[PDB]
């Protein structure tokens, strides 16, 4: 690989989701008999929107989805005694 | 000049008063053998992260 | 000389004068934002005690300095890829442009990938990659290694192409869910309706708008190809990282109070009881240099993380939508933006709506016809000297003041500055 | 792995103190790591030589810890400012910013408390079932062009309707739904259809 010489993983041609990031587009996974495999990470299903100058897509329904998002606010306070730490 | 590395014949034309040779980082990258008047490149052996 | 803040411009303000633009010019501006920097992996033992045994035994007595430095460098290397992924992977489905370029006159062939060249990058992307540019061997031999990124340039180019195709084939609906096909004319009409301009302006001047867009893209390409200072923000980071590496690799040529800067020059002259002081001084100096370098790298990585978060926010708000934030997606009324790949950065092409030619007119806040005050629904009353009309704000399109254009509220003796004029009834 | 962003912060704050306590046990070139062991075996003139090294090492360790804590506190302050902005926008209002208050069209958000963090339950509007339709920029009835006020023209094959952009609700094209602007000789792609008059 461009990052180095990987020894211990079988090279496959199928493109899966990047589980263990190795580097330079190559990632590792634990699949089938079970062994570590290396593959070029994919980006998603190749789609092709049917574009036209007289075609429009308008939805006829909807789904209300709730997505959680976690954000850190604060951390634990720490008051290190600069004198007792060095001269206990 | 004690060291460790792979020696290789150099193409650098040292002048008759040019004994040693240093790299950019103040490291010896070329040396002249005292017995045989040949220029040898000093390159550290293969290494890398694992 | 004393720097001039700008040309003095006296605005002709008045209580009955208004200026409404009678034309417009589509302006495309560029913006460069760093997204990541070069990874670094400093071999602490090989940097402080390169090819030595007693030096390592003396360095092991200091503690876990090498361990924490390597851990901080690994954290930086991971967060760089994290930022790159959060910036260039805002979609979970790679799209593709249709083979027919029936957009309505707009020319996107200069920003879409070219199948002829091997690297699936556009012309502007190739220019940006060319405008950004042995010490590497010296750094590598001393323990300074550079790790490659997780996403190569081809994957970033494919992500940019997918974003561009989604933007040109679905507008902003591809970000909120499934991609919904829609002609580019109706998309531009929605964009114009977003900034407060009626959609008839586009359906009447589509040819002029397409010509202006093509000319703007051409001028952007010419500016990126002519000068060598447009991508200075990325070159600055590259040069800073290079100078930091050079300083870290040249600090090894200092004595730090010892008799020599080379460990072999000390281990071959002194014994195992007197060289300890010199080796300790060298280790202290090199460890202080490593700590300073790691602190600088952490601060620079925090700055790059802030820049990458800002770039991802701008991507999500300008490319996948139409942000009404002033001066955010370029100067002017933002219509749409196209992302472009760049070495360790991202470049946006903000398409903005800028008024061109304004004219003076007489305005009135209200109109009374039969003792009832009339106010415009969406627009402002104007007068060309003899007659009164009602037109939109960001464009001059006079219309007859009718009942379907104005609403009644109050009377005439309450509004200040109200004048008299008939109100048509359809 | 839902609260991994907080778990990592807690683990880093614990590992910093662990590394500091471990570096307290370093020798820094002295004869021993314990202070009392050096203060009770060597004379003052000889003990100060090791006390200086120990003090320098521990002071360097404390300075490194304080610098790391300052950088981490700056990162946490940035994250907290972002969280407060997201609160004030999504929770106390309705933000039109794309991909800010969750993926989709933000309806509302409910804050939730978490250990040393905050959790937002972003409610989004996502369209699910779409259908293809034939569109047109405007309509020609009596020489004039009719543009939609709020919506877009659609055709199911035989008739033309006007419906909103985010939901399929076909309605008859009347004068109250579309406005007149210009003529029918400049618009590209225009079609012909009758416009109802109530
Ligand atoms: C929009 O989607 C929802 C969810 O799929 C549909 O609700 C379902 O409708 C079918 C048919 O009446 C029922 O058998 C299911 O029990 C419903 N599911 C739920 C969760 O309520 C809804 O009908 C769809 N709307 C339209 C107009 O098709
Ligand atoms: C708005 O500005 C544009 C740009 O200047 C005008 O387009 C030019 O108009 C002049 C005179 O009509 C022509 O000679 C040029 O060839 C036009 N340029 C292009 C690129 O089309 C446009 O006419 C202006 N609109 C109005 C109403 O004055
Ligand atoms: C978009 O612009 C490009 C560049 O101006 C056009 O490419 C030109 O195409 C013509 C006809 O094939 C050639 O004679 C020119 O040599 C091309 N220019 C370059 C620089 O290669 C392209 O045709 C335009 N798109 C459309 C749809 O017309
Ligand atoms: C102000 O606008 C009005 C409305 O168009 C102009 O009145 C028209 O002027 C033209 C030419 O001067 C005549 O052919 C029309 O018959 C007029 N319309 C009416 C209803 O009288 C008026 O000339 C404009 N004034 C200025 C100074 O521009
Ligand atoms: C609009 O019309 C009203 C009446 O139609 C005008 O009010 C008159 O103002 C004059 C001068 O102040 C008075 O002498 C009259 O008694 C008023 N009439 C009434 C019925 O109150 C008003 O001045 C007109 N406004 C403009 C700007 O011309
Ligand atoms: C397109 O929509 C129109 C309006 O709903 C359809 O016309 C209706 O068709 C049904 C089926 O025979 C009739 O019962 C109604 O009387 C029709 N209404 C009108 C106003 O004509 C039309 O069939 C639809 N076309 C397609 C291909 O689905
Ligand atoms: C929409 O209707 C108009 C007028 O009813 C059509 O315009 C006529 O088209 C025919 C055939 O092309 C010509 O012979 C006439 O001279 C046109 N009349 C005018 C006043 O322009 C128009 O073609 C119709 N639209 C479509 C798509 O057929
Ligand atoms: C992958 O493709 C190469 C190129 O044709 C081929 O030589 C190799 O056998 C393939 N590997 C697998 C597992 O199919
Ligand atoms: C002795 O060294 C000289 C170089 O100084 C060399 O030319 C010569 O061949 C050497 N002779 C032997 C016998 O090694
Ligand atoms: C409007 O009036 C001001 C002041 O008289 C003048 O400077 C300006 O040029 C006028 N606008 C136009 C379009 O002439
Ligand atoms: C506008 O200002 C002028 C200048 O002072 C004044 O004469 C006029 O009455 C004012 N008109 C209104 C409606 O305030
Ligand atoms: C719309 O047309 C495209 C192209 O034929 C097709 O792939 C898609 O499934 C169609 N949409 C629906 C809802 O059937
Ligand atoms: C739409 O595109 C097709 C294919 O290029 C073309 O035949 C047709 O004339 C176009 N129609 C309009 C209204 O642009």
């Amino acid at each position: 690989t461009r990052a180095g010489c990987l020894i211990g993983a079988e090279h496959v041609n199928n493109s899966y989701e990047c589980d263990i990031p190795i580097g330079a587009g190559i990632c590792a996974s634990y699949q089938t008999s079970q062994s570590i495999i290396a593959y070029t990470m994919s980006l998603g299903a190749e789609n092709s929107v049917a574009y036209s100058n007289n075609s429009i897509a308008i939805p006829t329904n909807f789904t209300i989805s709730v997505t959680t998002e976690i954000l850190p606010v604060s951390m634990t306070k720490t008051s290190v005694d600069c004198t007792m730490y060095i001269c206990g | 000049l004690t060291g460790t590395g792979v020696l290789t014949e150099s193409n650098k034309k040292f002048l008759p008063f040019q004994q040693f040779g240093r790299d950019i980082a103040d490291t010896t990258d070329a040396v002249r053998d005292p017995q045989t008047l040949e220029i040898l490149d000093i390159t550290p052996c293969s290494f890398g992260g694992v | 000389y004393t720097m001039s803040l700008g040309a003095e411009n006296s605005v002709a303000y008045s209580n009955n004068s208004i200026a409404i633009p009678t034309n417009f010019t589509i302006s495309v501006t560029t913006e460069i934002l760093p997204v990541s920097m070069t990874k670094t992996s400093v071999d602490c033992t090989m940097y402080i005690c390169g090819d030595s045994t007693e030096c390592s035994n003396l360095l092991l007595q200091y503690g876990s300095f090498c361990t924490q430095l390597n851990r901080a460098l690994t954290g930086i290397a991971v967060e760089q890829d994290k930022n790159t992924q959060e910036v260039f992977a805002q979609v979970k489905q790679i799209y593709k442009t249709p083979p027919i370029k029936d957009f309505g006159g707009f020319n996107f062939s200069q920003i879409l990938p070219d199948p002829s060249k091997p690297s699936k990058r556009s012309f502007i992307e190739d220019l940006l990659f060319n405008k950004v540019t042995d010490l590497i061997c010296a750094q590598k031999f001393n323990g300074l290694t550079v790790l490659p990124p997780l996403l190569t340039d081809e994957m970033i180019a494919q992500y940019t192409s997918a974003l561009l195709a989604g933007t040109i084939t679905s507008g902003w609906t591809f970000g909120a869910g499934a991609a919904l096909q829609i002609p580019f004319a109706m998309q531009m009409a929605y964009r114009f309706n977003g900034i407060g301009v009626t959609q008839n302006v586009l359906y009447e001047n589509q040819k002029l708008i397409a010509n202006q867009f093509n000319s703007a893209i051409g001028k952007i390409q010419d500016s990126l190809s002519s000068t060598a200072s447009a991508l200075g923000k990325l070159q600055d980071v590259v040069n800073q990282n290079a100078q930091a590496l050079n300083t870290l690799v040249k600090q090894l040529s200092s004595n730090f109070g010892a008799i020599s800067s080379v460990l072999n020059d000390i281990l071959s002259r002194l014994d195992k009881v007197e060289a300890e002081v010199q080796i300790d001084r060298l280790i202290t100096g090199r460890l202080q240099s490593l700590q300073t370098y790691v602190t600088q790298q952490l601060i620079r990585a925090a700055e790059i993380r802030a820049s990458a978060n800002l770039a991802a926010t701008k991507m999500s708000e300008c490319v996948l939508g139409q942000s009404k934030r002033v001066d955010f997606c370029g100067k002017g009324y933002h219509l749409m933006s196209f992302p472009q790949s760049a070495p360790h950065g991202v470049v946006f092409l903000h398409v903005t709506y800028v008024p061109a030619q304004e004219k003076n007119f007489t305005t009135a806040p209200a109109i009374c016809h039969d003792g009832k005050a009339h106010f415009p629904r969406e627009g402002v009353f104007v007068s060309n000297g003899t007659h009164w009309f009602v037109t939109q704000r960001n464009f001059y399109e006079p219309q007859i003041i009718t009942t379907d254009n104005t609403f009644v509220s109050g009377n005439c003796d309450v509004v200040i500055g109200i004048v008299n004029n008939t109100v048509y009834d359809p």
